[PDB]
């Protein structure tokens, strides 16, 4: 396990499922919606094999929710964070496609911090490679507190993606349990 | 074990036909009971009623009543309209066949395109008098001609020549189309259904797009659909009789609304019902070539599809065709 | 099997399913250093996941300060809800030794109930196997809503104890919607 200075951490959930889950004696008490979601998973996992997404690192689902990360492939300056939003557009690019033919509505939900992280394997069992650090938290809240269909970007984040051709409204303030009252920002399109 | 079976799933629009359908398997494979949908009737007749008479003022032009005293049954009708638990008293039986006798309230009827009305409407208040008996038990015609909207998945089992046949009930509308996937793995077939009557017509969900194209864009959906690649599509061309009835009233014309009509030529390999009009064939086979050059355009031999023209609310016409049905299903799956 | 990908899901009855969380973790994260939260955690994790294996519980994952296995898998066990209960036990006195040498107050918030499930892994990159069904849903609102050093069961996770333990009043849905919205009547073990 070793430290790092900037890795891009993202998480995209899919609010709208959580309500679709159903456990009915039709749908094998659920089976059938785990089937949607692993296609759709796996519809995300088909990009990583893209050329320009080969920066990207999964790192776990948590429920339906994807969690992944660019720069722990390291040792301009920051144009692995331009690709991060870059595949954020990519699963709504997805997650669009899985909708037409599953006649359904799902809205993605995106947030992209960046910063210090500390990668490596915990637990002693099956040994599964995860991140940690305050960096990994507020990524997580920017998706919690986000917005449907919008990616939500922390205030430097945000300064970062400006230098890169981003138009960034401010969304206002957020409690971040731990750090307080700070300011966030939703990428425009 | 599991092979023995056959796993069937109805799709299409709201209203399409398909609860009618597994009625129609009841009525024809399965085994107090009813008068619990007598209500359910009594039900279709009141919205069916309070319906008509609201459309009239605000249609284009708006229709006056032939008999001017009728206001104050209109009047009666209106201001039960929403009323929850409704107590049915001999009155409404009265009132509604009153206003149903009113010419006027007829013509409106015929304009019941310009407006969403259920389609069991003309039958069951051309047969008031039967259903408001206290002593009333409903034909089996009656039962499939009711009408409660389907919400959810609903599984039926029937069983023919000690073959199984599972078969699925979804809802028609969009809202609904959202549970169609939790049937899409292991299906043994699709039974798409369209009502071939509504040409004429727009969804309920938005009050503007046209019913049939609807149905043919739903069809497209699910021809083309990435989990049904394999799975072949019996089309039930439905609600045959409506058909014919507007196509020889010859009031709201089809190439007003499907404008390549008036192209359309009727077919070489056409095969007419003995003495149904040539207008008649015309009119069902174009709708047929309509939903088939969609599933011409693709499918690689992977799966196919399989025209009917059908009538669910006609048991004769049904059992012919879920027959031809299992024709299919047993040369192709095995 | 061709047209949607295959499945690596199986369905699975009579588990019970252990949620546990660290009471207190933001003000342990304020204190020491970036680094030595990441080995204070690592530490207690690889010491959870012996007590584990012993009490037949089979780990699913670490999410953060989120620590949550199920008993009954892989293959089914009767001891099912003693083993999530025995599991849980450990864990508030395997804390004990590791709080008292940051000099911070934390504990262990355990929740456990008890039903079917599914299980296996989702997608085709990075499999990590899982839980999932509304008894997990509830299994981790029960942690959500339990108490500081104290573990929280339900109605069916006591009808699988076969009264061994003494149970008292939970009172679950004063502490979580999730529990008060559906009616559960949950318990705290003695
Ligand atoms: N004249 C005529 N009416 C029909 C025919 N098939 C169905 N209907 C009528 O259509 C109405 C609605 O049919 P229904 O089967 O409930 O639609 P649906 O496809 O199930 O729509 P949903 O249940 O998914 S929302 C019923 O009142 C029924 O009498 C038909 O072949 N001919
Ligand atoms: C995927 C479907 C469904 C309904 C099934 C399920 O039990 C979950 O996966 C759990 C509870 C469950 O898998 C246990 C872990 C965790 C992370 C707590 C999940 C999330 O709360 C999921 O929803 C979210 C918010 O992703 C949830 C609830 O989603
Ligand atoms: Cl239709
Ligand atoms: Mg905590």
């Amino acid at each position: 396990h070793q430290s790092y200075d900037c890795v891009c951490v993202m998480f995209a959930s899919i609010p709208d499922f959580k309500e679709f889950y159903t456990e009915s004696d039709v749908n094998k008490e659920g089976l059938e919606c785990l089937r949607l979601l692993n296609e759709i998973i796996a519809d995300f996992d088909d990009l990583l094999s893209k050329p320009k997404f080969s920066g990207v690192e999964k790192i776990k689902t948590i429920g339906s929710t994807y969690m992944a990360a660019t720069g722990l492939s390291a040792i301009r300056q920051y144009m692995h964070i331009g690709t991060m939003v870059e595949f954020a557009y990519a699963l709504v690019g997805k997650l669009d496609a899985i909708n037409k033919h599953s006649f359904n509505d799902f809205k993605l939900r995106v947030g992209i911090n960046h910063g210090p992280v500390i990668a490596g394997v915990i637990g002693a069992q099956k040994p599964q490679y995860d991140i940690w650090g305050n960096t990994v938290n507020v990524a997580s809240r920017m998706d919690s507190t986000g917005v449907l269909d919008k990616i939500q970007v922390t205030e430097e984040t945000s300064l970062i993606l400006q230098t890169l051709g981003y138009t960034c409204t401010c969304r206002g303030i957020i409690n971040v349990k731990g750090k307080g009252d700070l300011k966030t920002y939703f990428v425009n399109t | 074990v599991y092979r023995a079976t056959h796993r069937l799933l109805l799709l299409g629009a709201g209203e399409s036909g398909k609860s009618t359908i597994v009625k129609q398997m009841r009525i024809l494979h399965v085994n107090g009971e009813k008068a619990t949908k007598v209500q359910d009737i009594k039900n279709n007749l009141k919205e069916a009623i309070e319906t008509i008479v609201a459309a009239m003022s605000n249609l284009v032009p708006p229709v006056e009543l032939a008999n001017p005293e009728n206001q104050f049954r209109v009047d009666y009708i209106l201001s039960v309209m929403n009323v929850p638990d409704f107590d049915f008293p001999p009155e409404f039986y009265e009132h509604a066949k009153a206003l149903w006798e009113d010419e006027g309230v007829r013509a409106c009827y015929e304009r019941s395109n310009e407006y969403q009305l259920i389609d069991c409407a003309q039958y069951f208040l051309d047969k008031i008098d039967v259903i408001k008996q206290d002593d009333y038990v409903p034909s089996d015609q009656d039962l499939l001609r009711c009408r409660v909207l389907t919400s959810g998945i609903f599984e039926t089992k029937f069983q023919v020549d000690k073959v199984n046949f599972h078969m699925f009930d979804v809802g028609g509308q969009r809202d609904e189309r959202r549970k169609w996937i939790q049937c899409f793995n292991d299906v043994t077939a699709i039974i798409f259904v369209v009502a071939s009557s509504s040409y004429n017509m727009v969804i309920r969900e938005d009050n503007q797009t046209n019913r049939l194209q609807e149905a043919l864009n739903l069809f497209k959906s699910i021809w083309n659909n990435r989990w049904l690649r394999t799975i072949s599509v019996i089309l039930f061309l439905n609600k045959q009789d409506l058909l014919a009835e507007k196509v020889l009233a010859g009031k709201s014309k089809i190439e007003d609304y499907f404008p390549e009509f008036a192209r359309y030529t009727t077919p070489e390999d056409a095969t007419p019902e003995p003495g149904e009009d040539p207008r008649v064939t015309r009119a069902k086979y174009f709708i047929r070539d309509e939903f088939l050059r969609i599933s011409t355009a693709s499918g690689d031999g992977r799966h196919y599809c399989y025209p009917h023209f059908t009538c669910a609310v006609d048991t004769e016409n049904i059992r012919r065709v879920f027959n031809d049905c299992r024709d299919i299903i047993q040369r192709m799956h095995l | 099997d061709m047209m949607f990908h295959k499945i690596y899901i199986q369905k699975h009855d009579n588990v019970s399913i252990l949620f546990a969380d660290i009471e207190g973790f933001t003000s342990l994260a304020s204190q020491c250093t970036a680094q030595e939260l990441v080995m204070t955690l690592n530490e207690l994790f690889a010491r959870f996941d012996k007590l584990a294996a012993e009490n037949h519980c089979l780990r699913i994952k670490i999410l953060g300060d989120c620590y949550y296995c199920v008993s009954g898998l892989p293959e089914a066990r009767a001891d099912h809800a003693h083993c999530c209960v025995e599991m849980g036990m450990d864990m508030i006195e395997a804390i004990s030794l590791v709080r008292e040498m940051t000099g911070v107050n934390v504990n262990m918030r355990v929740g456990i109930h008890s039903g079917r499930v599914h299980c296996g892994v989702l997608g085709l990159r990075k499999w990590q196997f899982d839980v999932w069904s509304n008894d997990v849903t509830l299994a981790n609102h029960m942690e959500a809503g339990g108490k500081a050093g104290r573990i929280h069961i339900t109605k069916a996770t006591l009808s699988y104890l076969n009264g061994d333990y003494e149970v008292e009043p939970g009172c679950g849905g004063e502490r979580n919607a999730y529990l008060k919205e559906h009616s559960i009547e949950t318990f705290l073990i003695l």
